[PDB]
C-alpha cells in the first residue's frame, strides 16, 4: 500500500518535457503535488478534490496535472526551466481534513546542457595506523567527487553485503565550485570497524555510488563516454599490517 | 488563516526531552498537524489537534492552545533516529493546508569518553590523494567552515557501531594543495 | 436578535433517470437557500444576491472543488450502503448539518443521515457518538466512532466553524434575514364559516386562533411561501360574538366580528 | 421503501382581483422520493412561461417546491397545478380557487 511516486531522480535539458507518475492503491480521494526548496517547506503546486477534476495551488505555473482515476495523478513539465529544480512530493488524502500520505519525492535537477552531467569518480581511503593504535577501531573514508547533479545514493558492502551499522555519510552533497551554479558536488563517507576486523585480510570493503545520469534513448555526441545512470564503487581488502 | 512560525533548529541530547513550538495566526481552523521527514525522506503523520488539550502515543506527544494560537510537539527519551525536519501545518476554514517552513531537529550523542583526534588515510591506489578524518570529539565541538576555497570541510556526523554500543563524532577534509596538512585543518 | 440557523443538505440519488441530478447540495440560512451545488453544473453558485456580493470568485472556485470531492464520496457511501443492504434500483442518501444562534447567545449543532427517507445515523457532538436506527448503520457507526480525529473535527467545526459562518453570512443578508413584515389580516364569511387570513408577513413563524366572548374546533390553513420572501395563512371556524387573534414577532393583532 | 405522496396547494400571492396582475402558487410538499413533474394549466392548457424554485428538503427528510407564474385572473379563467409522482397512478390535479 502507500502511495508511488516515480522516477525517485531525473535530469533534463532546459525545455525539455517531463511527467511523473504518482499512484494510490488507498481509494483516496485528494491527491497532492508539492515542491519543497530550502527555506520555503512545501509548496502546492495543483491539487484534485476526486477523479473528474484538478485545481491549482499557489506554484501551478509551468505545470499541468490529470485525474482521469481515483488511483492516478500525473504532474507535467511541459517546457522545464532551471527554476523547477526542486524536490517534488505527490501526496493522497482520504479526505480535504484528513491526513497526507506522501510518496518518497523525485529528485528533479534542469540544466542548460546534458553536457554538464558527470558520473562521480570514487576512491576509498584507508585507516590511520595511529587511529587503530590509539582507539582499537578503524576509520575508512569513501569520496565521491566530479558529479552533476546531486543525484546519488551511497552504500557500504563488506563481504558482499550491504552495511548500515557503522556508517555516517553527509545529509547533503557539497559543491566543489560553490560560485558556479552548475558546480560538479563532492560527498564523504566514514565505515568505522574494529581494528582486528580491518585487520582480518578475509574481509572486504566495497564503497558503492549509485548515480543517476542519461537513459540510453537521450541523444549524446560528446568524446567523452555518455553520463548515463550507473554504478562507480571502490574498494579495499583488510590488511594485517 | 496567514501566518505560522516554528524555529529553524533545534539541539538536544540523547536520552532528554525536546519540546518543538509552532505558532499560527488564522480566522478559521479545522486543525494543526505536525508531521515528520527524515533527510531524503517522505514526511509521515505524526499528529491531528482541533480542540484544547494533548495527545500522546508512544514518546511523542502534541499540545493545542486555540485561544493563543499555540502547538508544540513533545518528544521523550531522545533516540538518534528522532533527527528528522518536524513540520506544523493548519487547515483554515476552506480546509487550505498552510505550511509552516519546518524545524530540524539534531540529537547530540551523550559522548562520555572524548577522544579528539585528526588523522590521515591514504587513498587505497594512489598514495598523492589524502584525506584527514576529525573523530571522537565532544559533541558541544563546533566544526567551522573552510577558509579556503581549495580546502573542503563535511559537517559532524555521528556513526554507531551498534554491536558495540558505541557512538562518535567525524568531519573530514581534502584538498588538491601539495601545502595540505590534517593538522591544523579544523581550526 | 431572534434565533438564525445556518443548514446544509445534500441528496444524492443512485441510477437516476434522465435529467434528474446523481448529487445536490443546497445551503439555507433560516428560510432562505444561500447556496447550491449539483453533478450537472458542477458549480458552486449564490442563491441569493448579498451572497454572491460578499464571497469574491475564489470562494466559488475553492467550494465547487470541495462540492465535487464531496459528491464522489456521496456516490461511494451510497453504493456501499445499498450492498451491505443487498438493495438494486435508485436509492436515496440524505445528510443535514448546521447550527442555530439563539437569542440567549447559546449554540446548537446537529448532523443526520437518511437513507431512501428515513433516520439513518443521528451524531450526538457531546458524547461524541453516533445512533443507529439498525445494524448496517450501527457497522458504519462503529468505523466512523473508531476515528477520534474526526469526531473532534466535526464538534469543532459544528460548535466554532458553523457558527462563524453563519454570524458572517447573517452580517452579509442582515436587512433581508434580521427584517420584520407585519401581517395584513382580514376575515372573509363563507360555506357560514369565518376566515382569518394572513399575507406579506415575514418571519414566517405566526400565530393564529380564534375565540368567542375572548374565551376559546378550527381548521389551520398551513404557512405557505407567497414567492416574494413574504408568507400567507388562515384560521377558520363556523354562542353570538367572534373575534380573530394574530401574535407576530412579538406584537398582538384583533380583529372583531 | 416508504414513499410520501406529495401534499398539492394551489393560491395566489395576493388577494385575487379580476384583471389585476398576481402570481399563481403552487406548493408541492412532503413528498419521497424526489423525482416530481408539476404543470401549471390555464384552461386545461399547460403554461410555458412558469417559474419553480429549485427543490428543497425537510427537517423529516421529504421535499418541497414552490412553481409559481405571473397571471391575470378573469371570471371565465380556470387555474390549476398538475403534479406527477412515483405514488401516483395518474397525474394529480388541484385546481385554483378565487374566494
Ligand atoms: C457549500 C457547503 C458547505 C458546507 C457543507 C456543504 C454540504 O453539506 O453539502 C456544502
Amino acid at each position: 500500500a502507500g502511495v508511488t511516486q516515480t522516477p525517485k531522480f531525473q535530469v533534463l535539458k532546459t525545455g525539455q518535457s517531463m511527467t511523473l507518475q504518482c499512484a494510490q492503491d488507498m481509494n483516496h480521494n485528494y491527491m497532492y503535488w508539492y515542491r519543497q526548496d530550502p527555506g520555503m517547506g512545501l509548496r502546492l503546486i495543483y491539487y484534485s478534490a476526486s477523479e473528474g477534476t484538478t485545481d491549482k495551488g499557489e506554484v501551478p505555473n509551468g505545470y499541468n496535472v490529470s485525474r482521469s482515476t481515483t488511483e492516478d495523478f500525473p504532474l507535467r513539465l511541459l517546457s522545464a526551466a532551471p527554476s523547477q529544480t526542486s524536490v517534488y512530493f505527490c501526496a493522497s488524502s482520504n479526505r480535504e481534513y484528513s491526513p497526507l500520505h506522501f510518496g518518497n519525492g523525485t529528485r528533479l535537477t534542469v540544466t542548460e546542457d546534458l553536457n554538464k552531467v558527470f558520473p562521480p569518480e570514487v576512491a576509498v581511503f584507508e585507516p590511520s595506523e595511529a587511529e587503530i593504535s590509539h582507539t582499537q577501531k578503524a576509520t575508512l573514508v569513501c569520496l565521491a567527487t566530479g558529479f552533476y547533479p546531486d543525484h546519488v545514493e551511497l552504500s557500504w558492502w563488506v563481504n558482499g553485503k550491504e552495511v548500515h551499522s557503522g556508517v555516517c555519510t553527509d545529509p547533503q552533497p557539497l559543491k566543489e565550485q560553490p560560485a558556479l551554479n552548475d558546480s560538479r558536488y563532492a560527498l564523504s563517507s566514514r565505515l568505522r570497524v574494529s581494528a582486528t576486523f580491518w585487520q582480518d585480510p578475509r574481509n572486504h570493503f566495497r564503497c558503492q555510488v549509485q548515480f543517476y545520469g542519461l537513459s540510453e534513448n537521450d541523444e549524446w555526441t560528446q568524446d567523452r563516454a555518455k553520463p548515463v545512470t550507473q554504478i562507480v564503487s571502490a574498494e579495499a581488502w583488510g590488511r594485517a599490517d | 488563516g496567514q501566518n505560522i512560525d516554528q524555529p529553524t533548529e533545534m539541539t538536544a541530547t540523547e536520552g532528554a526531552i525536546v519540546q518543538i513550538n509552532c505558532t499560527y495566526q488564522t480566522s478559521g481552523f479545522n486543525g494543526l498537524f505536525w508531521y515528520q521527514q527524515h533527510a531524503g525522506e517522505a514526511p509521515t503523520f505524526l499528529s491531528y489537534n482541533v480542540l484544547d488539550g494533548l495527545e500522546e502515543k508512544g514518546r511523542f506527544s502534541s499540545f493545542l492552545s486555540r485561544s493563543k494560537g499555540y502547538s508544540y510537539l513533545l518528544l521523550k527519551e531522545l533516540q538518534m533516529k528522532d533527527s528528522a525536519s518536524y513540520l506544523c501545518a493548519f487547515l483554515d476554514s476552506n480546509y487550505q493546508l498552510i505550511w509552516g517552513a519546518g524545524t530540524k531537529l539534531i540529537i547530540k550523542p551523550d559522548i562520555q569518553n572524548p577522544d579528539p583526534a585528526v588523522y590521515q588515510l591514504r587513498d587505497s591506489k594512489s598514495s598523492d590523494k589524502s584525506v584527514c578524518l576529525f573523530t571522537d570529539f565532544d559533541s558541544q565541538t563546533n566544526v567551522s567552515q573552510s577558509k579556503d576555497s581549495d580546502v573542503y570541510i563535511t559537517d559532524k556526523c555521528v556513526l554507531d557501531m551498534r554491536s558495540m554500543d558505541f557512538k562518535s563524532n567525524s568531519a573530514v577534509a581534502w584538498s588538491n594543495k601539495s601545502d595540505f596538512a590534517c593538522a591544523n585543518a579544523f581550526n | 436578535m431572534r434565533t438564525h440557523s445556518l443548514r446544509y443538505f445534500r441528496l444524492g440519488v443512485s441510477d437516476p433517470i434522465h435529467g434528474v441530478p446523481e448529487f445536490i447540495s443546497v445551503g439555507y440560512v433560516d428560510s432562505h437557500p444561500i447556496t447550491t451545488y449539483d453533478s450537472v453544473t458542477r458549480q458552486k453558485e449564490p442563491r441569493a444576491p448579498w451572497m454572491a456580493e460578499n464571497l469574491a470568485p475564489d470562494h466559488w472556485e475553492r467550494y465547487t472543488q470541495l462540492l465535487r470531492g464531496w459528491q464522489q464520496m456521496f456516490k461511494v457511501e451510497l453504493k456501499r450502503l445499498q450492498r451491505h443492504y443487498n438493495h438494486s434500483g435508485s436509492h436515496t442518501y440524505q445528510r443535514m448539518i448546521g447550527c442555530e444562534l439563539l437569542e440567549d447567545g447559546s449554540t446548537t449543532g446537529f448532523l443526520q443521515y437518511a437513507y431512501d427517507g428515513q433516520d439513518f445515523l443521528i451524531f450526538n457532538k457531546d458524547t461524541l457518538s453516533w445512533l443507529a436506527v439498525d445494524n448496517v448503520a450501527h457497522t458504519i457507526k462503529q468505523a466512523w466512532e473508531a476515528n477520534q480525529h474526526e469526531l473532534l473535527y466535526q464538534k469543532n467545526w459544528l460548535e466554532e466553524e458553523c457558527i462563524a459562518w453563519l454570524k458572517r453570512f447573517l452580517e452579509y443578508g442582515k436587512d433581508t434575514l434580521q427584517r420584520t413584515e407585519p401581517p395584513l389580516v382580514r376575515v372573509n364569511r363563507k360555506e357560514t364559516a369565518l376566515f382569518c387570513k394572513a399575507h406579506g408577513f415575514y418571519p414566517p413563524e405566526i400565530y393564529m386562533t380564534w375565540m368567542k366572548n375572548g374565551e376559546e374546533e378550527i381548521d389551520y390553513g398551513d404557512i405557505l411561501p407567497s414567492g416574494d420572501g413574504t408568507y400567507q395563512a388562515w384560521a377558520s371556524i363556523e354562542s353570538n360574538l367572534y373575534s380573530c387573534h394574530v401574535e407576530h414577532s412579538g406584537v398582538h393583532m384583533v380583529l372583531q366580528v | 421503501m416508504i414513499q410520501r405522496t406529495p401534499k398539492i396547494q394551489v393560491y395566489s400571492r395576493h388577494p385575487a382581483e379580476n384583471g389585476k396582475s398576481n402570481f399563481l402558487n403552487c406548493y408541492v410538499s412532503g413528498f419521497h422520493p424526489s423525482d416530481i413533474e408539476v404543470d401549471l394549466l390555464k384552461n386545461g392548457e399547460r403554461i410555458e412561461k412558469v417559474e419553480h424554485s429549485d427543490l428543497s428538503f425537510s427537517k423529516d427528510w421529504s421535499f418541497y417546491l414552490l412553481y409559481y407564474t405571473e397571471f391575470t385572473p378573469t371570471e371565465k379563467d380556470e387555474y390549476a397545478c398538475r403534479v406527477n409522482h412515483v405514488t401516483l397512478s395518474q397525474p394529480k390535479i388541484v385546481k385554483w380557487d378565487r374566494d
